[PDB]
């Protein structure tokens, strides 16, 4: 069966047995404006036979979008809590197996050893950047490495489920819903200088479907600050 | 009961090598402190996100002769000042400079043949804790480095020859133990798969995810 | 929704208040009153309008079929009054001739 | 003795007896934005030995100023009290009197009998729109008649204290404030398209000075809306 989920005027739908995993065993709390609580739905990307991955970086994710933007911009530093929740409807003729993980504090390789990457390679702003299969090409470029089996932060893709994550198997899952606490050394930080939580999703078992299917699943993500306050 | 934090990060760990001569080119050492020189203890933190612990800094300081033609040598006890400088203090630009002398900065005297010395340091930053990896730009505005937050800073460390011992050239070595204490770990994440190549940043090389074999089924 | 069991999607039902004029793009309809709707799931989604505005659909996204299973589908739209609802001053219908 | 009054961030200096007017015995209170309630400080308009007058409308007054203007845009409809004070600052050798008067509905009249003014002519945003002595021409100009005499309205000018109104005599008093309810026949009702209350200041008695004195003595108005809802 299904239900509706109401956060000021924005409604979602998702199952009776939604199968939250909460942060690390901590609701988002304040420290000790309501208008920003709301389900800010991005863009759905088509996940095909050949996509290798997807990442947002959840502040700048809502970066542009509405009251959160002008919130987090003449405010200076603040703190908030998060609820992603990653939608994929496909069919049952479909299989395939998706790693939902939220990485806090991911620092990303740069192609080139010698130098750092630049800001506008590393944050994809109201579009998700994605990771490639082959190696990047060091050369005089401060491009992000985006190797799969790597995934960026130089460490072996498998073990990457010591983070807060959730497995969608299109076998049995459907969805994942993943809670985030605010986790930063400092009580409150600038939101456009640092970006606390890395949102990552990985195909591990590729789709695969029977000629005369979809040719795409269209993952679907919303993000929902909770408990958000500033300075 | 032996895999706490505690007993796996409070390990004497050499992280510095270098020498200072009584006479000569170099007379002086310095080293800003930081725990990502030695690999085997970068490493071992980089399990941890957060990380906030005490320091015990011991140092060794050995004197070997050289080989010089001045004859009638009569060496005297050599006697080494170790000076730490806390972050934003003045750093000594020469050996015989003034900053040697500022009240701040806690220099310790020793004189050769004794009980090697040591002292420790509190936690200095600023946060609330040690931060392994950052995910942003220090400068506020932006056009600043990568992952390079300034709250990590924990100081330089200074050493000299008070007095030069004999007319003969003399060259000693210092090698400085970190030993973290009443350690604390938060965020686990995953260990690094590939090798570190500068200590400055994660910039690595991609690597395959393990050693390969002949079959699945072997 | 008026499809194939198969077929599954979402859709995203917007409704602008009065002063504003009808969004553009689904980003402008997203950020005002906004419902998204999944086919898979729920079959039929009701809509109470207080207080004229406009109401808006989009496709979040595409439908998604097994095959053997059309993809074109349809949508039929119900319309009621609801809770208080008064009517004054009784005038001649203008549909006579 | 002087005192401050604060509300939100902005702080006004006013005398220990400040001797309020309130509207009509009733007090700004909600239909039966907390942000909104601030003191919205307007420009200074130099007083002079021959200036006739000005008017302000409130509602437009407020057009363009920060919260209150981005309020009453996207927003549909809405009520708003007023607390305008008018502080005239002068030495004790000037000698001159005022007629502060807040006026609702005060329709104004046009130049040309033919037809009504334009919007521009009538409305003085971010400014004080003023009267003039002699008469307006009638000719084919959306003109508003601007006589001082006359106020606009059509009506003496004598008898406008039917109005809430308060005087200022610089050979006494110092300053007016004046208290004003949400006066409308519709309960709620679109700012922008409306104006309710229209502030008039009018100098019956000229200033006059002897020479090696300050050639001008600057009225200063501030707005504090009181009890703002919108739908």
């Amino acid at each position: 069966r299904a239900r509706s989920i109401t956060l000021g005027n924005s409604t979602i739908t998702t199952q009776e047995c939604a199968n939250v995993v909460v942060g690390y065993g901590v609701w988002p709390d304040y420290l000790k404006d309501v208008a920003t609580c709301r389900f800010y739905t991005l863009d759905s990307v088509q996940w095909q036979k050949t996509s290798p991955g997807w990442w947002w970086k959840l502040p700048d994710a809502l970066s542009n979008l509405g009251l959160f933007g002008q919130n987090m911009q003449y405010h200076y530093l603040g703190r908030t809590g998060y609820t992603v929740h990653v939608q994929c409807n496909a069919s049952k003729f479909h299989q395939g197996c998706l790693l939902v993980v939220c990485v806090p504090e991911a620092e990303m390789g740069c192609a080139t050893l010698d130098n750092t990457p630049s800001s506008a390679e590393l944050l994809g702003g109201d579009s998700a950047k994605e990771f490639a299969d082959k190696p990047v090409a060091s050369g005089s470029n401060k491009l992000v490495q985006r190797v799969v089996y790597n995934a960026g932060m130089g460490v072996g893709v498998g073990n990457l489920t010591i983070f807060p994550h959730q497995w969608i198997n299109l076998r049995t899952n459907n969805s994942a819903t993943i809670v985030m606490p605010y986790t930063n050394s400092v009580p409150m930080d600038n939101m456009f200088r640092h970006n606390n939580v890395t949102l990552m999703v990985i195909p591990f078992v590729p789709l695969d479907y029977c000629p005369g299917s979809t040719t795409y699943v269209p993952i679907t993500v919303t993000i929902a600050p909770m408990c958000a306050e500033y300075n | 009961s032996e895999s706490t934090i505690e007993n796996f990060l409070c390990r004497s760990a050499c992280v510095y090598f270098t020498e200072y001569e009584n006479s000569g080119a170099k007379r002086y050492a310095e080293w800003v402190l930081t725990p990502r020189q030695a690999a085997q203890l970068r490493r071992k933190l980089e399990f941890f996100t957060y990380v906030r612990f005490d320091l015990e800094l011991t140092f060794v300081i050995t004197s070997t002769q050289q080989p010089s033609t001045t004859q009638n040598q009569d060496a005297q006890i050599l006697t080494h000042q170790i000076m730490y400088v806390p972050p934003g203090g003045p750093v000594p630009d020469k050996v015989d400079s003034y900053v040697w002398q500022t009240s701040t900065n806690p220099s310790v005297f020793w004189t050769e043949g004794n009980a090697p010395p040591r002292m420790s340091i509190p936690f200095l930053s600023i946060g609330n804790a040690y931060s392994n990896f950052y995910d942003g730009w220090s400068e506020f505005s932006r056009n600043g480095v990568y992952g390079i937050n300034t709250l990590n800073n924990m100081g330089t460390l200074y050493a000299r020859h008070v007095n030069a011992g004999s007319t003969g050239p003399i060259k000693s070595t210092i090698r400085i133990y970190f030993k973290p204490k009443h350690v604390k770990a938060w965020i686990p994440r995953p260990p690094r798969l590939c090798q570190y190549e500068k200590a400055k940043n994660v910039n690595f090389q991609p690597s395959g995810v393990t050693t390969t074999r002949q079959s699945i089924t072997t | 929704f008026c499809g194939s069991a198969m077929a599954t999607g979402k859709f995203l039902l917007a409704y602008s208040p009065p002063g504003a004029g009808a969004p553009t793009k689904r980003v402008d309809a997203m950020l005002g009153t906004h419902v998204v709707w999944d086919v898979g799931l729920q079959s039929s989604c009701v809509l109470c309008i207080p207080w004229g505005g406009f109401i808006t659909c989009w496709y979040q996204t595409n439908i998604v079929v097994p095959a053997d299973a059309q993809s074109s589908c349809y949508i039929m739209c119900f319309v009621s009054a609801c809770n208080d609802f008064s009517v004054r001053l009784l005038k001649d219908t203008p549909f006579i001739s």
